[PDB]
């Protein structure tokens, strides 16, 4: 069915930068809104960004405000996740998410494998 | 007024087994926005549409329940000889779902992480139902005619059970598919559509009259809109978009 | 609101037939021929137990186990009046007995939760 795998991740030292990306299977990404979420060891899944469906409008998480940013490429059909400023604080296993919004009942999360962002001070 | 002791216990059973099933489903999702401290996945919109559903259904319910001046206009109008068709459980289920639908509303405020507002033309729906609400207050008020009054709110929470299903029943006609479908939350609102009906027939087998399925036509039309969209989403689930 | 009084008798003898009946007066909302009616007895020291009661269509009449196949209740929807007819007495019958009457629940008014009873009329069955 839909299929995502997120790559660009791995370790970096405080202050540096990266790119996370994610490769959409099953749907188009300009038709969807994309989320990035992130999960740090023991603690809960945190939303951190999100691409509005036909358009460029995007929202973040007040942490990573002004640091991150989302982008999604067209003629790719992926997502990314560009994230400037890293700080030891931002170390997690990356998600990328796509959803089947479910007005009443249960929305339908789905989920790729993640990567594991490292940032060292 | 109940002539049989064995259908009151009857009715009454099946009244708090009509409660629970509906009352329940409140949980699931207000535990997980709270686990979260986050509310992604919601429909704001739908949200705000539910508390006007709810609000409504609880001003019939709370006002026919307890007050004499609206009784004994319903007494007036459907028969001396008549039972009042609002149970306690149908003032518990409506004041319950009330108090859960504001704290999730409250949900969305607090724990905000919900960037998707969604909020829009629902907003103008609420001005509208509220709004067309008004006029009736200040048309009702002179005379008093609370049980007119009483009755818009609970054909306006028809409207809005309609509202509930039918954006979800054609979300799956375009999707070609039932996604979240849970054979478990559907077998809930089946049996509260159903005990809600059983409800309504014994009151009816116990008297013998079918006048409380006419005072209460938002009552019986709430089970029936329930049970059709039910055997409706089973049938699509399983013989149209199975896989 | 609602005034029941039991216009009843007083001694009989072991095995006689002794009669009692329940005005109901007032003004309510509800008709008062719709109500339930019933009888409860007191007894010197134990607590109300139940004895008999009517539904308000006059088909559904229920009998305490005591006094099952012995006492018959009956009803007069357009005086608003109960009678228990209480036949075949037995000297463990002796009680005042109280009417009853419930606007709307008979499982209320069998349960001793009824809203509305009347003064009590001593019943004095001897050996």
């Amino acid at each position: 069915q839909v299929q995502l795998v997120e790559s660009g991740g791995g370790l970096v030292q405080a202050g540096g930068s990266l790119r996370l990306s994610c490769a959409a299977s099953g749907f188009p990404v300009y038709r969807n809104r994309m989320h990035w979420y992130r999960q740090a060891p023991g603690k809960e899944r945190e939303w951190v960004a999100a691409i509005e469906s036909a358009g460029q409008e995007t929202h973040y998480a007040d942490s990573v405000k002004g640091r991150f940013t989302i982008s999604r490429d067209n003629a790719k059909n992926t997502v990314y996740l560009q994230m400037n400023s890293l700080k030891p604080e931002d170390t997690a296993v990356y998600y990328c998410n796509v959803k089947d919004e479910g007005w009443y009942w249960q929305t339908y999360d789905y989920w790729g494998q993640g990567t594991q962002v490292t940032v060292s001070a | 007024s109940w002539n049989s002791i064995p259908l009151e216990i009857s009715y009454e059973i099946v009244g708090w087994i009509a409660f629970a099933s509906w009352s329940i489903s409140f949980y699931p999702q207000l535990i997980l926005n709270f686990r979260r401290r986050s509310v992604v996945g919601l429909n704001f919109d739908f949200v705000m549409l539910n508390l006007t559903k709810h609000s409504s259904y609880m001003i019939y319910n709370v006002c026919l329940y307890f007050s004499p001046v609206i009784q004994k206009q319903y007494f007036d109008t459907y028969g001396d000889k008549e039972m009042i068709p609002v149970a306690a459980n149908d003032v518990a289920f409506s004041i319950h779902a009330v108090v859960m639908t504001a704290v999730t509303l409250f949900q969305i405020f607090i724990y905000e992480r919900g960037p998707q507002k969604v909020s829009r033309l629902a907003i103008g729906i609420v001005v509208v139902v509220w709004g067309f609400a008004a006029i009736c207050f200040f048309i009702a008020l002179p005379t008093h005619s609370w049980l007119w009054l009483i009755s818009i709110f609970n054909s306006i929470q028809v409207f809005m059970t309609c509202v509930k299903y039918i954006p979800q029943a054609k979300m799956n006609f375009t999707r070609k598919s039932t996604v979240g479908w849970s054979i478990g939350n559907i077998l809930l609102d089946f049996t509260g559509g159903l005990a809600n009906y059983l409800q309504m027939v014994i009151q009816s087998i116990d008297q013998n009259s079918w006048k409380n399925f006419y005072g209460n036509m938002g009552k019986t039309l709430l089970s029936l809109i329930s049970i059709f969209f039910d055997i409706l989403f089973m049938f699509q689930h399983y013989v149209l978009y199975p896989e």
